[PDB]
């Protein structure tokens, strides 16, 4: 059976950043001409790996990392960044192979009035481990003192929306990242 | 966790916070100055009071942290901007009576109108009625009628809401630890914690009266050139040795010389340099002012103009169905919305701007890295020079030649260089003692040197010693005739048009060494120079994060302000202007009136 790659790249709504969901590839053959021959994605970048010779290749099993983020974001979703969304939302592991796919969702994402569904964690106590998650809403202490469940001075919350808005620069319109993680079933 | 630690991770929830709100307030007042109607002005309102609000909270926030307590000097200077009680300090009665004021100023400067005595039913307000006949009247007692006019009904009016504009505005700055007000304006060119590249609020009194003294010289010539030929215009009006009168310098104020070239032109016989018939009928339109201004700076190692300034700026007017602000403005809303509004016509003047309001937005993408309270120029004047160096470039017959908006057979005589530079220094040099002189007068009277019973009996004075300038009919304390002008009556600093003009030239020789020009400084056009444009985005980058005397020397490589480049400018004319005052007086009397 082919595997449900139009799940996740045609999904209708897409998460967050700091709450990615992960999807498991089991025993399906892939397809990979479809992210290949075609001019829709805005990177399409491939580390480990070569976006040609893995049509003939096998896998013990594929891993696709679905989210959003911002336009200048989309450079931290790979191998020795450091960035807030590297750090505090989605890491990418040194020993990585695979391939990230991002394409700019300006017409779907981003609304006149501002769309603030689409968040990030800004604050968080050290930085994520390679594929790690994080949904904690707890009150990030920034000072000394303690927050008792109520933020304040140096008490911030840990979430911030994007808010996208249509009018804004490449750089800060929505686009979607699709990371196909590679597992030692699948085959093309 | 460490005061400066703390700080870092307060700064990040601020720049966030804060780029999303000033993005609201930024398009709000977009909305309007395109499309003014009455439910766009109170968004552009609401969203003005909210950015206000937050604004006001994060400073109170963010002056719970010492700022003694930071080592790191780019968030020193973050924190420092927040923690600025600017108009808050006053009480609940004094600030709201100051906003009272403020706004009873810039209402009657904009709504005031003079009367002909001649015909009551011709009522003119200042734009375009009473600008329109500085500009172009050449009768004595009609420039006259409006020059008096202007300082009587709406200047007497203003003189007893400035007096309470100065006590109210003395009583902020010497609560925010500042001496005076003027003292506070001074503070946008204050350097302290670099070493080797700090700059005190008063050593800007010493270095613009330092260089001010070089540029009389050249400005003694000029006014002696000018009076010879306004003789001619205004005969039996102007003495020879005497100041010039007030209401013949081409504008309301004096403040520009620029509409005397038509009595002034060395020689008007030569043909005039406007390619505005060339370009209709070579068939240009809007798009292609601003697609051949692309051009020039991507020529120069700059990058292309973003997507979202095609698609969201307004470079036409939109007619009858939509009225608009047409003042020509380069907007940066932040996140990556860089936007001009303009009211582009076919023609050169419009080119030209097209490459000043350009360059404000080549400014603003460079420092959009930097965060959000260090997206700025180096100080006031860092900007207007940017701009000002890209419109001299485009303005050049090489450039023009290279398009095609001039004949390639257009003979560049040294007389059409002089009719050129002539030009340049009624407008450039020409305000340089107008400049000084207004913004020491209001130094002076913030200061507490001029006494309120003669505010005005100082303010000539001073025209007369420093500008050359003479009152036409003698003006008593009921007068204000400073805050006739808009800088003046809507509370704005008027000492970055000094400092910008020799910024501009200190830019220009820069870029020209560096664009391996070989010719007159006039002559120059930075044009496909990579090794220019890249000396100069070396800076433009830096933004507010370094001190103006560190990106000011990453250009020029001067740590301070220079004279020099605006001299070497204006050179050639120079020495035209000493010899044709060989049998004219240089200098003028401070005594001599129309009126005595
Ligand atoms: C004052 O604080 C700022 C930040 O709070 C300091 O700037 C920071 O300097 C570090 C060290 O270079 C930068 O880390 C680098 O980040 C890049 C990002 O790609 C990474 O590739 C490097 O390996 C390195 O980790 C950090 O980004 C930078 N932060 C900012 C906002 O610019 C600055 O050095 C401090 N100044 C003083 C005098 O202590
Ligand atoms: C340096 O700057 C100049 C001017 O900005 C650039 O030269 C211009 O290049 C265009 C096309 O490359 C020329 O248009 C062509 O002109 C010839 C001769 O007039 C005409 O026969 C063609 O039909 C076409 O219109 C333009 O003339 C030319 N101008 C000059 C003064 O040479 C040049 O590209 C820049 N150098 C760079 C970017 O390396
Ligand atoms: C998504 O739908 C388009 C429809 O044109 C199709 O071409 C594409 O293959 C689909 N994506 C996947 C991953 O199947
Ligand atoms: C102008 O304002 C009206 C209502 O005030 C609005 O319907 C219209 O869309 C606006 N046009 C633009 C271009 O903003
Ligand atoms: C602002 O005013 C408050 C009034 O209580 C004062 O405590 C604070 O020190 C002032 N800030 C500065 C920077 O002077
Ligand atoms: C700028 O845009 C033009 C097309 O408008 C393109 O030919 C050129 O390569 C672009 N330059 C850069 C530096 O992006
Ligand atoms: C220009 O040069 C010519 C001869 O080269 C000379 O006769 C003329 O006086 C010069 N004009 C000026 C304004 O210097
Ligand atoms: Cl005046
Ligand atoms: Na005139
Ligand atoms: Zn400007």
């Amino acid at each position: 059976n082919l595997c449900p790659f139009g799940e996740v790249f045609n999904a209708t709504k897409f998460p967050s950043v700091y709450a990615w969901e992960r999807k498991k590839i089991s025993n399906c053959v892939a397809d990979y001409s479809v992210l290949y021959n075609s001019t829709f994605f805005s990177t399409f970048k491939c580390y480990g790996v070569s976006a040609t010779k893995l049509n003939d290749l096998c896998f013990s099993n594929v891993y696709a990392d679905s989210f959003v983020v911002k336009g200048d974001d989309v450079r931290q979703i790979a191998p020795g960044q450091t960035g807030v969304i590297a750090d505090y939302n989605y890491k990418l592991p040194d020993d990585f192979m695979g391939c990230v796919l991002a394409w700019n969702t300006r017409n779907i994402d981003a609304t006149s009035t501002g769309n603030y569904n689409y968040k990030y964690r800004l604050f968080r106590k050290s930085n994520l481990k390679p594929f790690e998650r994080d949904i904690s809403t707890e009150i990030y202490q920034a000072g000394n003192k303690p927050c008792n469940g109520v933020a304040g001075f140096n008490c911030y919350f840990p979430l911030r929306s994007y808010g996208f808005r249509p009018t804004y620069g490449v750089g800060h319109q929505p686009y979607r990242v699709v990371v196909l993680s590679f597992e030692l079933t699948v085959c093309g | 966790s460490t005061i400066e630690e703390q700080a870092k991770t307060f700064l990040d929830k601020f720049n966030h916070e804060a780029e999303d709100l000033f993005y609201q307030s930024s398009l709000a007042s977009w909305n309007y100055n395109t499309n003014i109607t009455e439910e766009n002005v109170q968004n552009m309102n609401n969203a003005g009071d909210k950015w206000s609000a937050f604004l006001k909270e994060q400073s109170t926030l963010a002056q719970m942290y010492p700022l003694q307590e930071i080592q790191n000097l780019t968030v020193k200077l973050q924190l420092q901007a927040l923690q600025q009680n600017g108009s808050s300090v006053l009480s609940e009665d004094k600030s709201k009576r100051l906003n009272t004021i403020l706004n009873t100023m810039s209402t009657i400067y904009s709504t005031g109108k003079v009367c002909n005595p001649d015909n009551p039913q011709e009522c003119l307000l200042l734009e375009p009625g009473l600008n329109e006949i500085m500009a172009n009247s050449l009768d004595y007692n009609e420039r006259l009628w409006a020059w008096e006019s202007w300082r009587s009904e709406v200047g007497k009016q203003l003189r007893p809401l400035y007096e309470e504009y100065v006590v109210l505005k003395n009583e902020m700055a010497r609560a925010n630890h500042y001496e005076d007000y003027g003292d506070y304006w001074r503070g946008d060119y204050e350097v302290n914690g670099v070493d080797g590249y700090d700059y005190s609020r008063g050593q800007l009194i010493e270095d613009v009266e330092h260089t001010f003294e070089e540029i009389k010289p050249l400005y003694e010539h000029l006014h002696a050139y000018v009076r010879a030929k306004l003789m001619n215009a205004y005969p039996s009006y102007i003495s020879p040795i005497g100041c010039l009168p007030a209401h013949l310098l081409g504008d309301m104020w004096g403040r520009f010389w620029t509409n005397l070239y038509s009595l002034t032109v060395p020689f008007g016989q030569k043909p005039n340099i406007d390619v505005t018939d060339a370009m209709v009928d070579q068939a240009w339109d809007a798009q292609r002012i601003f697609k051949e201004a692309e051009k020039f700076f991507v020529s120069v190692g700059l990058p292309n103009m973003t997507q979202g300034f095609w698609e969201n700026s307004m470079l036409t007017d939109p007619g009858n169905v939509q009225k608009a602000v047409c003042h020509p403005t380069a907007w940066d809303l932040g996140k990556g919305d860089f936007r001009i509004l303009m009211c582009t016509k076919v023609t050169m003047d419009d080119f030209l701007t097209a490459h000043h309001e350009m360059g404000h937005i080549q400014y603003d993408m460079a420092y959009a890295a930097q965060p959000f309270l260090l997206r700025n120029g180096a100080n006031e004047g860092f900007h207007e020079a940017v701009g000002e160096i890209m419109s001299l470039s485009a303005a050049t017959p090489k450039h023009l030649k290279s398009i095609g908006l001039l004949s390639p057979d257009f003979q560049e005589d040294n007389e059409t260089e002089i009719n050129f530079l002539l030009k340049q220094a009624l407008t450039i040099v020409g305000t340089l003692p107008f400049t000084y002189m207004l913004e020491k007068w209001r130094w002076m009277v913030f200061k507490g040197e001029i006494p309120k019973d003669q505010w005005m009996k100082k303010w000539w004075e001073m025209k007369r010693e420093i500008v050359g300038v003479v009152e036409p009919v003698p003006h008593d304390e009921t007068y204000c005739d400073p805050a006739s002008l808009f800088h003046v009556s809507n509370d704005y600093s008027f000492i970055r048009y000094y400092t910008r003009t020799l910024y501009q030239f200190q830019f220009q020789e820069a870029l020209c060494q560096a664009a391996k020009h070989e010719g007159p400084l006039h002559k120059c056009d930075i044009s496909n120079s990579t090794e220019a444009g890249q000396k100069l985005f070396n800076m433009l980058r830096l933004g507010k994060s370094e001190p103006w005397t560190l990106a000011l020397e990453n250009v020029v490589g001067a740590k301070n302000m220079n004279v020099r480049p605006l001299l070497n400018y204006f050179e050639p004319l120079f020495t035209w202007l000493k010899d044709q005052n060989k049998n004219s007086f240089v200098g003028w009397s401070t005594d001599w009136s129309p009126y005595a």
